[PDB]
RNA sequence: CCGGCCGGGAACUCAAAGGAGACUGCCAGUGAUAAACUGGAGGAAGGUGGGGAUGACGUCAAGUCAUCAUGGCCCUUACGACCAGGGCUACACACGUGCUACAAUGGCGCAUACAAAGAGAAGCGACCUCGCGAGAGCAAGCGGACCUCAUAAAGUGCGUCGUAGUCCGGAUUGGAGUCUGCAACUCGACUCCAUGAAGUCGGAAUCGCUAGUAAUCGUGGAUCAGAAUGCCACGGUGAAUAC
């Protein structure tokens, strides 16, 4: 069956699925270039498989929407160590030492009235 | 490399070189290089005498250079003349367009003194 | 707010819909590629007052002109006399 | 076959004209492809709170606004007078048609 | 200056709304202010009816308004007549058709709006402003009320210099939101001046 | 850190190299918030200095830097009045912070045509301890020991 | 510089031309109508056009056209 | 028709209602066997997790009689009311707040990936067609997770520029227009063609911010016929530093 995992990160959100096959990835219909291997962390997409290794020995099919580049990359990159979900639990220990398991909590903070932005405070002199 | 003006430009990008004329400034430089047909990223290395003198006709065509100066101060002279609200302003030497006068008017009434 | 500023405006939103809209309309097709006989425009001689831009807009307990809103048809200042009982259904003071 | 579109401001109660709509429905003919929640749609309201000057003060409100679907596909002239005089709900919008 | 409306803060939680009717903005409009003619007229009329609180809604072309009052028979008057010649001009100025509803006011020393008003009904019948807050504060105590608070404001008694003067006796947390607090406000237009009154009763929580 | 003492954040151990040092580096020469363009002018510096040295890059790096590092450093003291420039030998974790820090500022403030043309010669002229930043060395020992006296 | 589809002058002023044309001009001619684009059919013409305080004269000419009645009559006195 | 597009599918994304979860409670170190802190565990979240709302009694006869109310005071064929035009937009200057720059961490051309949150019938306005353009004509869907505003920009690519008052910067002004509105002279906003000041990083002095913050990049909204570098909101990328 289709083992998934969900994994989401800052106004982004990925599903990864899993399936034992190749070292192929699909994302949004795309390879893993087509889509931002080739920019900022194309390595961190791959990077959930590090002490527990593929090269070509399971596949991957995903898709995400909403936030940017390096959130998306992170909404997948929680999905997949998600996934490793149905390959015991025996990995998902050193994918928390890893800290991949982990939910990026950090969210754009409000722009709160009399400020600029969020912190950012109207510069003042005193006279 | 004379051309239309006293100017005597020419030595890097053709487009970029024509700018020079007091009267083209990017679009009607674009627009010559293609009504003489020639390309428009190169110098005038390779660019014969017999292509410039093509283009010096186009720009020809308008009112470039010290015709362009006369004529646009035919027209400021004009306004004054007149003696309507955008020339009083520019006898008075401050922005004819609105602009506020309380501060920050400075371009159009040269560097504060007093 | 000084009745007189108010009576005003209501003599402005009485005239805003006699001619303009109405009458006024004789100008939005009155002048389009349709084309000339230049009795056309020359007609904006209608009370002044009749177009509907001349309408300031003002809160509508108070008058104040200024900090008004089209949801609450009020000036910010009574907007929060209500808001602060019911008075405006739905709306509170919100956070997020 | 037919949808109502539901909307009120106060949710601990649309859904409640909505659990009320839907009930009065399966219990008669029947069908109902439940109640859907959809979009809540919050205006915000920010305005300056001192009657003169201070800028920076200010309260800022808010009106939620609630939306729940219903969708029934067997209309049994039944569930039609179900629907009808089976109902009210005085701070609830509700929408036939589309 | 620098206290958030007590009951304000509440409507979320354990407080209620005067208004529920739903509209969507192009009438939201002519709503609002249809509220306010009624609840001006309303209250012009029934003032001497000790009313504590006039609630609006209008389901589906139509108003409702109920009316909480100390006094439900001097707002009904005779087997019914006043509330048809209010009822009437009601629905009158709403356009709209309008039933309305006598909701009859248990304990008004408990309704922070019907202290309020007392004192204020009194500091113009003219009584020493000391006297009348420390009456409403007990009458309150008295019958439960597990805290309140009233205070005036301003050339109490005739003071060219312009006071304040509270009065809480018991508990009364503006704090913590699950707190039933009943804060309302009137104000007295004296001879030598306008003095303003805001009475909290705490009831319980949850 | 009136009481509230801290750790210290660590970052990204760098996306080609595998070190925390040159992450720091990367982000002290970042601006504007564009890792995209960051490290881009980093590798690219760090290329004209990996054949312009041959000695290759990790190597490289270490030495220009092991140059710009300070050992010691005044600091301020608003005592009896007075000023007070007192000298206090500075640790390793910001032995270096600074020498990027001085590095990288030492680079902008330089007439190369770009970044990576500005950043390589840096790091060069540190090499043979001879730069710009190299001197902020100097002049740092020679700010402190002048209170040598004050210990 | 705005109007785009059919040049601006109130009724008013421009009949008070005609008033003057066929008829000869009078004395100098009052408008307030400080928006009025001038016309060909005002040359030689001096229209008084109000300013605040009076109405300033002007001999409208072969080149004051496209302008409005405003334009020649300042509002703001500085010395 | 390779378009979730049609059957369907109820998994997943989300939508919005209701739930559990974090308690210094668990091991340990510290500390008087206390409070607490520190570190570790597990865990999405460890030590009030992140943010907001909430602002005690009180201090400044602090601000508001012009939001409204209101004691007293004064005008009343004028201190009231109506109309046109002007003025609040003035301009030797000074100070505060900001926006745009001085540029190759950039400018420019072309290709191209990824948001969030709002808005809407006297409205958002597609499509088509016309115009270099701002816009225009015609016209669909949309009271709206459906339709429209609406092609996010930073970014990544190639290429060009090569450190120059410049292919940096865009003021200023001439010329010609567009839209709103009875009406764009005073004083509207945008556009096309030319124009191309000051400005090469800012004395004394001084301000912001401790994390998804600062810095930077775009996006919407209230007001609003039209009029945002302001204000209020939104996400993108994403630091440095605290002895
Ligand atoms: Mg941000
Ligand atoms: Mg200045
Ligand atoms: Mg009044
Ligand atoms: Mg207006
Ligand atoms: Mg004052
Ligand atoms: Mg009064
Ligand atoms: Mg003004
Ligand atoms: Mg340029
Ligand atoms: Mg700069
Ligand atoms: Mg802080």
């Amino acid at each position: 069956n289709q083992y998934y995992g969900t994994g989401r990160r800052k106004s982004s959100a990925a599903r990864v699925f899993i399936k034992p096959g190749n070292g192929k990835i699909v994302i949004n219909q795309r390879s893993l270039e087509q889509y931002f291997g080739r920019e900022t962390a194309r390595m961190v997409v791959r990077q959930p498989l590090e002490l527990v290794d593929m090269v070509e020995k399971l596949d991957l099919y995903i898709t995400v929407k909403g936030g940017g580049i390096s959130g998306q990359a992170g909404a997948i990159r929680h999905g997949i160590t998600r996934a490793l979900m149905e390959y015991d639990e025996s990995l998902r220990s050193e994918l928390r030492k890893a800290g991949f398991v982990t939910r990026d909590a950090r969210q754009v903070e409000r722009k709160k009235v009399g400020l600029r932005k969020a912190r950012r405070r109207p510069q003042f002199s005193k006279r | 490399a004379r051309i239309a003006g006293i100017n005597i430009p020419d030595h890097k990008h053709a487009v970029i070189a024509l700018t020079s004329i007091y009267g083209v400034g990017k679009t009607r430089s674009k627009a010559i290089l293609a009504a003489a047909g020639i390309a428009e990223d190169v110098k005038i290395s390779e660019l014969s005498e017999g292509q410039i003198d093509t283009l010096r006709d186009e720009v020809a065509k308008f009112v470039v250079e010290g015709d362009l100066r006369r004529e646009i101060s035919m027209s400021i002279k004009r306004l004054m003349d007149l003696g309507c609200y955008r020339g009083l302003r520019h006898r008075r030497g401050l922005p004819v367009r609105g602009q506020r006068t309380k501060t920050n008017a400075r371009t159009r009434k040269g560097p504060r003194k007093p | 707010a000084k009745q007189s500023m108010k009576a005003r405006e209501v003599k402005r939103v009485a005239l805003a819909d006699k001619y303009f809209a109405k009458r006024a309309e004789l100008k939005a097709i009155i002048s389009d590629v349709n084309a000339r006989w230049n009795a056309v425009l020359k007609l904006q001689t209608l009370p002044r007052d009749s177009s509907p831009s001349r309408q300031r807009n003002r809160c509508r307990q108070t008058g104040r002109p200024h900090g008004f809103l089209r949801k609450f048809g009020l000036s910010r200042i009574k907007v929060r006399e209500a808001a602060m009982r019911g008075e405006i259904p739905g709306l509170k003071k919100a956070s997020w | 076959r037919i949808r109502i579109r539901l909307k009120a401001f106060d949710h601990r109660l649309i859904d409640q004209a909505t659990a009320e709509i839907v009930e009065t429905a399966k219990r008669t003919g029947a069908q109902v492809r439940g109640p859907i929640p959809l979009p809540t749609r919050k205006e915000r309201f920010t305005v300056l709170i001192s009657p003169h000057v201070n800028k920076d003060a200010r309260d800022q409100y808010e009106i939620r606004t609630h939306l729940r679907l219903v969708d029934i596909v067997e209309p049994t002239e039944k569930t039609v007078d179900a629907l009808m005089r089976l109902d009210l709900a005085a701070g609830v919008d509700v929408q036939i048609s589309l | 200056g620098q206290k958030v409306h007590p009951n304000g803060i509440r409507l979320g939680i354990v407080k209620p709304w005067n208004s529920t009717w739903f509209a969507n903005t192009k009438e939201f409009a002519d709503n609002l202010d249809s509220d306010f003619k009624v609840r001006q007229y309303l209250t012009k009329e029934l003032a001497k009816a000790s009313v504590s609180r006039i609630v609006i809604e209008r389901p589906a072309k139509s108003i409702r308004v109920t009316i909480h009052t100390a006094r439900p028979g001097i707002v009904i008057g005779k087997k019914g007549e006043d509330v048809e010649k209010l009822r009437k001009v009601v629905a009158d100025i709403a356009g709209v058709p309008a039933q309305i509803n006598i909701a009859e006011v248990r304990k008004p020393e408990l309704d922070a709006k019907l202290v309020a008003d007392s004192i204020t009904s009194q500091l113009e019948r003219r009584v020493m402003f000391r006297r009348a807050m420390k009456r409403a504060v007990q009458n309150a105590m008295r019958l439960g009320a597990k805290g309140i608070k009233v205070e005036v404001s301003g050339r109490l008694g005739g003071a060219e210099i312009a006071r304040t003067e509270w009065y809480r006796e018991g508990r009364v947390p503006l704090h913590t939101l699950r707190a039933d607090i009943d804060y309302n406000t009137s104000e007295a237009h004296t001879t030598y001046g306008v003095i303003g009154v805001k009475v909290w009763i705490f009831k319980g929580e949850i | 850190p009136r009481r509230r003492v801290i750790g210290q954040r660590k970052i990204l151990p760098d996306p080609k190299f595998g070190s925390e040092l040159l992450a720091k580096f990367v982000n002290i020469l970042m601006v504007d918030g564009k890792k995209s363009t960051a490290e881009s002018i980093v590798y690219s510096a760090l290329e004209t200095l990996a054949q312009r040295s041959g000695k290759s890059e990790l190597e490289a790096f270490e030495v220009a830097l092991e140059n710009v590092r300070p050992t010691v450093e005044v600091k301020s003291r608003r005592v009896g009045g007075s000023t007070y420039q007192v000298p206090v030998e500075v640790r390793p974790v910001r032995r270096n912070a600074l020498a990027m820090r001085w590095i990288v500022e030492a680079a902008r403030k330089r007439g190369d045509k770009s970044m990576a043309l500005r950043l390589a010669n840096e790091l060069s002229d540190a090499a043979e301890n001879k730069g710009t930043a190299v001197k902020k060395r100097e002049d740092v020992h020679r700010m402190a020991e002048a209170n040598k006296a004050f210990a | 510089r705005s109007l785009k589809k059919g040049p601006f002058i109130d009724l008013h002023l421009l009949k008070k031309v005609e008033k003057a044309v066929e008829s000869g001009d009078k004395k100098p001619l009052r408008t307030w109508s400080r928006r009025s684009t001038i016309f060909p059919n005002m040359i030689g013409l001096t229209i008084a056009v109000h300013n605040g305080r009076q109405h300033v004269p002007v001999f409208v000419t072969d080149e004051m056209v496209g302008h409005k009645l405003g334009e020649f009559a300042p509002t703001r006195t500085y010395r």
